[PDB]
């Protein structure tokens, strides 16, 4: 469940793969993991996969709802420090979940999120069980002063490497890019291919 | 019997009348369906000129995709208004999408009911119009202080209800484009009310079927006006 | 006395009667068997030309083998019909079939017995007809503002009621087919609501055992009126 | 004092009387005790031809051992016989049989002695007599708007009391075969409904020591008739 | 317990099997493991069988009352979103299912839920004993241009497959066939025996 | 505590044995464990014996008030829905029964429900600790055009078998008959022993 | 009628008007918006010599970032600063900031429009304005007996509410130094309260967006004065 | 309207105005701030001979740093004394210290606000004067039937009110030794009190910043009467 | 987790490091462990970061609503047992945390409280998985003439000899100075850089 959401120059570009696996037994090969809770702010959930589910659908109303009654967009850190409390106010019983948050309110942030409800603030986070290949190739080949189609490049190949050493993760990537003037833009499946066969990659 | 809801000597809940005549004396706001969609024009009679013009808004929104404009009493407009978007907000928690506007304006409807029923509260002395798009297409609600629905093609409420209404009975045409529904609709508000001799710039959203929700400007409504 | 639920100087209870003057405000509807099923029809009187016509509907589905028409407030009628709705929803998840209707009508009227009885709450000023095929086969039934259900073969309900009930006493015949049953249920909506000089298109359901439920549309029924 | 039960100035409950005449405006019946058993006749006046002749009963049983005829608000009635079917269940769980039917009887008195005894509700409007076997034999029993139970060899009850419990006065004899039992039964309900001059066919039960119940059907009551 | 569904060109065919076992001892040769629903929607369940009968009462309730009251039918996704709530508000106690929601609204679907909660759309899914079989046998002659001939035939090679080598599994095999113009239909027994005939297998 | 119940054409026939034994130590030779809960419905129940006959007394209570109140028996799927409701209710805290339905309304039916509540209708049935003796029995001479007297013979054949090889079964043997003319009869103690003197067996 | 909340014979709630002239006996005090932020004077007329003068405060902070000065029964004032203050801090615990003080407004407003609507209870007898910077900028409200809430760039509270309101009306420039802004708010006071011939020094708030709360001393107000 | 705490026809609380005109028919007791300190003289008046003269104390303690002398009906002032005196403990349980005796008051404030507010109980018929020493240092406070407090240099109440407050208004000096201060008390105390021609030995305590409680004995007070 | 505080005259020192690590797996390296809670008070939070994010938002809300509704700041020691009543109630289901509170009212505190609710006030303390280096360094050159400056050097020194034997610190270090003239001021990042080159250190 391999997950990666870096920072760059006023953009926020969030990339995910697509495998459903509990057992050594794949049961779909082709799921969600990314998704959008507001205009401006992105979510991958990556754990156990009901509980991930529950908490995006409580999430987005709750956006819409304070959207809809103040006319401004909800800034991101309140946004973590709600999620916290919704997560920490059950941690006996707990939510076995591993999320990142990530958005554009004047300055790009990225928040990573924990079980128990700690949430901190870095330039650059991965959750899963490919993170710390991930978290390899970001230690390497990552620079701030990077445009955003390297950075698109960027967590392609780290995605791509973590996708040859991990069992539990495989299959098409999705990649998310947040930008002030151009909201949040999903993009297509041909210009991903593209880009893996103008790098040398595999499927 | 005229201080708390139970029957008359004939078959009359007196305080749903008594709450009937206080959304008669409030602002007057209309709404028609147009050929791909509805539209609300609430009047905006901005009274003096301290009023935070724009800030004060009559139609308020429910979710993307159903709107509300009110008459009446103001304080049980607001807090009837925010129970029906936190209904919208369950559906949409429970079920996935809001299928169907005439649940929302039901719910809210029984809500009203209640208070109408029982002994120890007054009934809320406030009426609606809800307008919006679900799956099966544009739809126009109206709502009343026992918690009476109808479904319009086109209707008012408040202090001009029955003048519009009957511009509306002689003058309303089915299918028509957007630009020419706004025309009529403004014609439906001046002849009413012009009686104190002005009408003012009013407040006007719309929305056409696919799309999401688009409230006008100061001023793109004086083109029209 | 005449405000609230208690006994009369001499054995009447004037709120219960106050919501029976209520439902002879109504509009009025009947129902009567034929040789295999039973039919409702309700007057429908379209009052402007801005109501959706076939959207309002009064012949509302408590199942796919009850049906229901409603005379009174409209308000505690939609209320009491929804009720019917989930208690027979409720005896489906518990037995597995709707074994009996008189089941069903027995649980709303007591439903109804109950703001009868109690102190502060009016009761529900809304009566009612059941219409359906079980194990045992057709019933028609009545509700009362107070509770009270009889069981009939042909009755009515509304404004209507005696004029109606009049041409029932008279003309009706036990076992009867289908279509001769709808012909002689218009004339006996007509004989009564021709006294506006008008009847309209009226709407009408209808159930043979073994088969669900069949709504007409707008073009079968002005066969036979 | 005349609206809510609270002592008189003389020592009389004004709503509990109101109950009485409420229960003096409803369908005579009454019921005796024979040589081995007990019988329960109503009149049964079938008013208008549409009403469902035998499916309307006021001969109700609790239980394959104890049976009710009942008199005054039909509604109330209804509630209450179905209170008592509930009790009698309550005891068949709890002890393994029906042992006594005056504990039947004095449970659902303590019911009405309830609503007798609080305010913020009326009385109930209703009388019952109760009958059947028990370990002890033939029991007949009688409830009032109260709660006051009775135990008698023969009683009346509703619009014909005092006519019929005269009658009762002079005629009755203890041990008697059944069927001269329902003989003067009938010849008492004759004697009070005859001043409209008609009796009906009437309904009719009875149980004798050792069997179950055994309601007549509309052929055997008019024999006796 | 294997039951199978897959989609098609505006049609989806959803099958099981017949034998109730809990124990190394057949308690009964024939059950019923398929249900209708709604107008277009079939269910199978698979695991403890009182969860599954109550969960499928609970359904076939909720959907009538919602097709009453609002007149249409809800939608797959809808349904399926509802079922995943039902079963994760008690997830510390949970039900013993595993459950698939096949229909028909404007496109074929196929909804595969878990025990927790989390439902995952897939074109063909499998749950069960026999599920590693049935998706040996679909993965190498499955296709999206097959007909609904073909479809009945591959269901029932896949299921008579899985009843070889799974020992509990077995019994004469349901057939339910989803279409917008024929609603749905239900395969009589001797046609089936027919089709087995025909291929040239046993039972 | 072996039970068994078959049906034939427009019959049922229910047969228990009487021995209540909860150690290596035979407490009493003689209990009941064939009951009586309607006019044409029977009753077998297996298992703790005090959960038995509180489930015995619930539900013959409320059969009674439901064909008071609605003038029309109770059909026998709703019987065993109505139970399985029961019992599924309280599954973590569970009652440790394992009890037959059986009855006539139009056609013999007989359901076989487990101490979680799942229902399944079969043709023949047992339950209890001789029940793979008894289904050895049946499964090499049951047949459905037998009679009803040849059924009265079958069973107590099979329960006889059975009180051989299980030292938990014995005594005598209790055999009910329901038909749609004469209703729920229970056969007399010196019929059953010209049974089994007529047969062959001892005790 | 006169007694507790229920509606008039024409649309009035009798109570809420009897809490609105309740709040026109009290201490007047108004508010301005000035260039770049917003300001609260009161007036403060200290009557004894033995009321501690600096320690009665009429204008009381609700937070850093929002301010209130009322006007009223002065208990019911305190209670309800004291809940504005608690729901403040409630919004700093869930969401991180006090983003908007129109939310903060409204839920207060709720609480007044409860006790408004319900019996057993009488409405709240205060007003409130309430002023400060959010993420917005710069706000000034206005709260009512009924729940009411307007957004102003000044207004007025008290027994000088029209004359201060008319001056206001006549002489406000929007965009102004803070200097010459509590110089008009001063002069505003003056030719109201200059009725009794005498002002006294008022008490008087500030602030200017980017920064915290500063309430004047007693020698700075003087030098206005 | 003069029963039950509703609002009047122009803004006055009936209830609360008669617990105002019973709480100045009680016994009449003042306090002053002196140089360093608070005091806190009662009047006593030992009527008959019977009662034991010292045990009976208006001046009660709710602290070793907050005492509390009141007037009105005593056994309000009795259960309201202790409720303060158990709030005390509280804050000192909570936080460590009684750190503001403002707090004190304003608490016990609001629970007689709570029976000023609602229906189904009366106000609490009693007033008192709070005094001591906290970190901010010597304060003297007040309390209303409705919860008004208010902060003095020198305050009285009770049948003497006016009278007190006229002389502590004529010839009061902010800093004076105790000496001095004790007498300028009870010369007030006189004035008004000699009406009847006597005044008798008053009870009366103090503090100076530092020390804990002192209450004189019958011996010291006599001394300087 | 190094966190340490020490006092002087009429100075308060107080500082930390910042590094996020629940595994053998560094996940943040720039984290939030000393914070402001007051006018002159500070508090640093060390053991699970959900459950101290939470107390730190409990402790300045209600700090806030007292200053406002009475006009002073709240004493040091009420500071303390506020927190140690809020920690004790829930003595069974407890917090894993173990915090710091220092401040100045009229003479300089240092306050440590651990997770039952037991808070003891001493010169100099420490809490973390450093703290044994950081009272072996202070054993040996604390005195209580030292400067503000020598403070500030000499705290520096302990978590820099921390940092090295203590494999779950490291990074950059906060350091706040609380005085009654000047308020809390937080020290800037190249002063600390300054101070960590005059002394001689690496990192």
């Amino acid at each position: 469940t391999t997950t990666v959401g870096i920072t760059l120059k006023d953009a926020v570009i969030m990339a995910t793969e697509r495998r459903v696996t509990m057992e050594n037994f794949i049961m779909h090969k082709n799921g969600k993991k990314l998704f959008q809770i507001d205009t401006y702010t992105g979510m991958t959930i990556a754990g156990l996969v009901g509980d991930a589910q529950v908490l995006v659908r409580y999430m987005k109303a709750e956006l819409e709802l304070y959207r809809l009654q103040r006319r401004v967009n909800m800034p991101i850190e309140a946004v973590a420090t709600l999620l916290s409390n919704m997560l920490n106010q059950v941690k006996y019983m707990p939510y076995m979940v591993q999320l990142l948050v990530g958005g554009i309110d004047t300055a790009p942030h990225v928040f990573s999120i924990d079980a128990a409800g700690g949430s901190v603030e870095d330039i650059y986070a991965s959750t899963g069980s490919g993170s710390p290949f991930v978290y390899g190739v970001l230690e390497s080949q990552y620079s701030e002063k990077m445009t955003v189609d390297e950075g698109v490049d960027l967590v392609i190949r780290a995605i791509s490497a973590a996708k040859q050493r991990d069992s539990a993760s495989g299959g098409m990537i999705d990649v998310a890019v947040i930008t002030r003037k151009d909201g949040y833009v999903q993009l297509p499946t041909d210009q991903i291919e593209s880009r893996i066969r103008k790098l040398g990659l595999i499927l | 019997d005229r201080a708390i809801t139970v029957f008359s000597p004939d078959g009359r809940l007196f305080q749903v009348e008594y709450a009937r005549e206080a959304v008669k004396k409030g602002s007057t706001a209309l709404g028609m369906k147009f050929a791909n969609g509805v539209l609300l024009i609430s009047d905006k009679k901005v009274r003096s000129r301290l009023i935070e013009q724009n800030s004060i808004e009559a139609i308020q929104l429910i979710d993307d995709y159903v709107a509300a404009v009110t008459s009446g009493l103001v304080a049980d407009a607001r807090v009837l208004v925010d129970f029906a978007r936190i209904s919208a907000q369950q559906e949409k928690v429970t079920y996935g999408s809001l299928v169907n506007i005439e649940n929302l304006v039901k719910r809210v409807a029984d809500q009203m009911q209640q208070y109408t029923q029982y002994g120890g509260v007054r009934p809320y002395g406030v009426s609606l119009i809800f307008a919006g798009i679900d799956q099966i297409g544009p739809r126009l609600f109206d709502c009343d202080p026992a918690g009476t629905i109808n479904e319009y093609k086109a209707t008012a409420i408040g202090s001009g209800k029955d003048a519009v209404v009957s511009f509306l009975e002689r003058e309303y045409k089915e299918n028509l484009p957007e630009k020419e529904a706004v025309t009529l609709g403004i014609k439906a508000l001046k002849s009413s009310l012009e009686e104190g001799e002005e009408l003012k710039a009013p407040e006007i959203a719309s929305i056409t079927v696919g799309n999401k929700y688009r409230i006008y400007d100061q001023e793109e409504v004086k083109k029209f006006l």
